[PDB]
RNA sequence: GUAAAUUUAACUGUUAGUCCAAAGAGGAACAGCUCUUUGGACACUAGGAAAAAACCUUGUAGAGAGAGUAAAAAAUUUAACA
């Protein structure tokens, strides 16, 4: 179990980290499934192009937002 | 408050008298209001290392109430040192030969086990009845409300409380009772 | 000047005196010394809080371990409100003139 | 009428919010005591030929006694009144730092 | 220039209370005629 | 803060009291509702995007 | 008096009564059937 | 007279706590504009006197007024003497009113400056580890960089409304 | 998914181990008992089980008078009777 978690990336705790849903890595999920929070990834905005790569933002809900404009909503 | 630097500290740390009545009341929450106020933990000035604490008078130590059957199962043990001096006495037995003896064992018990202990147990008040010496009496300031809530006997029911409150049933008239 | 009272600097005589005579030049009736906290006034360690009422209303309150030095504080209390001089006034301007 | 705290013993607190609810203001200005419930200050405390001289009343008292009385006076303990040696009052320090 | 040692506090305010400083008296109410707890007046 | 405050701004403190009070209260009474009546004044959220 | 862990009668006589905090077994017929619950 | 869900009043009947009504958000909406209105009456007029203000900096929430110092454990790589404004206040307060922000309160609503006055390195700090019966002891001393800033002015601006 | 592995060169050092979980032996379906196997911890830090090498939480190292969390507080009052 440790070792897999070294594979997947996971060495420092409540540090996410994204992984494709492919059955090769879910197997290796499926033995630390115990040890880690398995969260979908949203895109509400869609994939980040080029111009969003300084303006991404991963919030606790699973969304990755490409504007983080740091602003109130006027709404 | 623009008050002078000496007055104003003389205020912040000055010392309160308060009142609490001990009628119908557990001697463990009496201790639990009376321990914040002893070690001064109601103050939001409250240190350790500051004598902030306060004085309590509990008058009507002897009609205290215990819940249960604590006057019968709770033992109060002490050892005298010599041998054969192992001596325990219920509480029933205790609040006879002294009526303030149960007060200030539960307040002694919740008091941090530490040297300042001692202190705060000579700010601590204790009256078996409602009298007061006059000097005690004339330096109190605030009477902290009983914790318990002491429920009414069915002879201090108004005539309007009973007719409010509904029958549920209706006995035969042929019944002796 | 910054951290330091009215009084601190200011030393006088009397200040209930004093307080007395800035009444009279605001058409101000004489006030009333009356007792609002009291603790431990038969201890060695006593708090007062004389309240000084003008028409019967509060105009300052202060504390003291006696009556005397109480009141004595309660008068300066008067004082810096009167002058100006609280706590609680706004702190100088050091900013660049306009 | 509602009101979260009675406003009775420190402050009048009026709890609101701004037009784009960005900001909450707390009007609270500050409550005085009223005049009805004071109490006035106790300002009251013969054939006399030779003046009362000052007389000097300091009895002596033991250790032991003297203890006793301040203990009682200031509701304390007698362990804080018995002195110490040189070794504690030459490690106290005697100017200490001050702030404000 | 002052001494490298030890700082007590990482502030220092020389008005730190603009309200009032806290007294036990601020957050207890006044009673009619202020009398104490089971004292009885005239 | 709080504690700074507790001691030195005794007004203010009672400010956030009566806040945490206000807002202690409408919890309640939106636990009572079953969501038909609107949210608290105080209970409502500044989003940031 | 015979302290028993089960009370159990031994005779028609016998009954059961709830005395002093632990229940007891009194038979006037037979005085050696009294039991006391251990 | 009794409805189906009518109880007879007893120690359990009712919760201990007594009922409480919350006002009518469409008569308190109104009284909150009243009360705004009174706090940003006594700006335009300069009705208040000191204030304090709470600022968030250097990750730390600092309870600060006008003329006062705060020690930071960190370099600014800022020239002494040099002028700067702290963005980020969560609270400004004064003798009868007070105003909250939500985390944070606008920038059209409070200013808070301070200046660099004293860049300085900490007393030495003794950071020893010890492990008996091991041979392992090794001894470290640090010295954090500080500065020194002071609060010159707190002002607001009659922006409530 | 990841970044190690093998070979080459040069030698030192450790191997009188513990306890916990699990499978199975010897003893008595005893032992802080003995003897193998798998895994963990311990001889590496800290928090929590009262004090606590072996249980639980948790590791990569500094300063802070900031913040969010992990494990983490024992329950129970029992006999009538045709
Ligand atoms: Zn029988």
């Amino acid at each position: 179990e440790k070792d897999i978690i070294k594979m997947l990336g996971l060495e420092k705790a409540h540090t996410p980290q994204v992984h494709k849903n492919i059955p090769s890595v879910n197997a290796k999920l499926k033995v630390v499934k115990h040890l880690i929070r398995i969260k979908p990834l949203k895109l509400p905005q869609g994939l980040p192009a080029e111009e969003n790569m300084s303006n991404t933002c991963l919030k606790s809900t699973g969304e990755l937002v490409v504007q983080w404009h740091l602003k109130p909503v006027e709404q | 408050s623009s008050f002078s630097r000496a007055p104003q500290q003389w205020a912040t740390f000055a010392r309160i008298w308060y009142l609490l009545d001990g009628k119908m009341q557990p001697p463990g929450k009496l201790a639990a209001m009376a321990s914040i106020r002893l070690q001064g933990l109601h103050k939001p000035v409250y240190h350790a290392l500051s004598d902030c604490g306060d004085h309590v008078v509990i008058m009507n130590t002897r009609h205290i109430a215990f819940s249960g059957n604590k006057w019968e199962q709770k033992v109060y043990s002490s050892h005298t040192g010599y041998p054969g001096g192992f001596r325990q006495v219920t509480a029933a037995q205790l609040h006879l030969r002294d009526p303030v003896a149960i007060v200030k064992l539960a307040i002694y018990g919740m008091l941090p086990k530490n040297l300042h202990r001692r202190t705060m147990m000579e700010r601590l008040h204790l009256f078996p009845d409602e009298y007061i010496p006059e000097d005690i009496l004339k330096n109190l300031v605030e009477e902290l409300p009983q914790p318990r809530k002491i429920p009414k006997r069915l002879d201090e029911y108004t005539q309007e409380e009973i007719d409010a409150f509904p029958r549920l049933w209706t006995p035969p008239e042929d019944y002796r009772l | 000047m910054t951290g330091k009272e009215l009084f601190e600097m200011w030393k006088i005589i009397n200040p209930m005196g004093l307080l007395v005579e800035e009444l009279k030049k605001r058409n101000v009736s004489a006030p009333e010394s009356r007792l609002t906290r009291q603790s431990g006034g038969t201890t060695a360690l006593p708090l007062y809080f004389v309240g000084l009422y003008c028409d019967k209303k509060l105009i300052a309150e202060g504390p003291g371990e006696t009556v005397l030095v109480a009141e004595e504080e309660a008068a300066r209390v008067a004082l810096r409100k009167l002058y100006g001089f609280t706590e609680n006034r706004r702190p100088w301007n050091y900013s660049k003139p306009k | 009428t509602y009101s979260p705290l009675p406003d009775d013993y420190n402050c009048n607190v009026e709890l609101a919010l701004t037009s784009d609810g960005r900001t909450i203001v707390c009007y609270h200005p500050s409550v005085d005591i009223p005049y009805e419930h004071t109490k006035p200050i106790p300002r009251p405390d013969h054939d006399q030929v030779l003046k009362t001289r000052l007389e000097e009343k300091v009895e002596h008292l033991e250790e032991g006694p003297m203890i006793e009385q301040l203990s009682k006076m200031f509701f304390t303990t007698k362990h804080r009144w018995y002195p110490h040696g040189r070794y504690h009052r030459c490690r106290k320090n005697l100017n200490p730092p001050k702030d404000r | 220039g002052l001494d490298v040692i030890r700082i007590r506090k990482p502030f220092h305010t020389d008005n730190p209370s603009i309200q009032g400083q806290w007294h036990p008296f601020t957050n207890k109410p006044t009673t009619f005629r202020g009398l104490r707890p089971r004292e009885v007046q005239d | 803060v709080l504690a700074d405050l507790a001691i030195y701004e005794p007004k203010t403190f009672k400010s956030l009291a009566a806040l945490a009070s206000r807002r202690r209260h409408e919890g309640f009474a939106a636990a009572l509702g079953d969501g038909k009546e609107p949210e608290g004044i105080f209970s409502r959220v500044v989003q940031y995007h | 008096f015979k302290n028993k862990t089960v009370l159990k009668k031994r005779c028609k006589d016998c009954y059961l009564v709830k005395r002093r905090g632990r229940w007891y077994v009194y038979c006037k017929t037979h005085p050696r059937h009294k039991q006391r619950q251990m | 007279s009794y409805l189906p869900g009518y109880v007879p009043k007893t120690s359990l009947s009712s919760p201990p706590w007594p009922e409480v009504v919350l006002p009518d958000p469409v008569e308190e909406t109104r009284h909150h504009a009243e009360v705004v209105k009174k706090v940003n009456e006594m700006i335009v007029t300069g009705q208040y006197g000191r204030l304090f203000a709470v600022v968030h900096f250097a990750s730390r929430q600092w309870k600060v007024t006008s003329e006062d110092l705060i020690l930071i454990g960190n370099e600014l790589d800022l020239a002494c003497g040099e002028r700067i404004r702290l963005e980020k206040v969560l609270l400004v307060g004064a003798d009868n009113f007070t105003l909250l922000g939500k985390p944070l309160l606008g920038k059209d609503l409070v200013r808070v400056e301070a200046t660099v006055i004293e860049k300085t390195e900490s007393w030495p700090r003794i950071i020893m580890r010890f492990r008996k019966r091991k041979n392992f002891k090794k001894k470290r001393i640090v010295t954090t960089p500080q500065t020194v800033l002071r609060i010159n002015s707190i002002e607001i601006a009659p922006c409530l409304l």
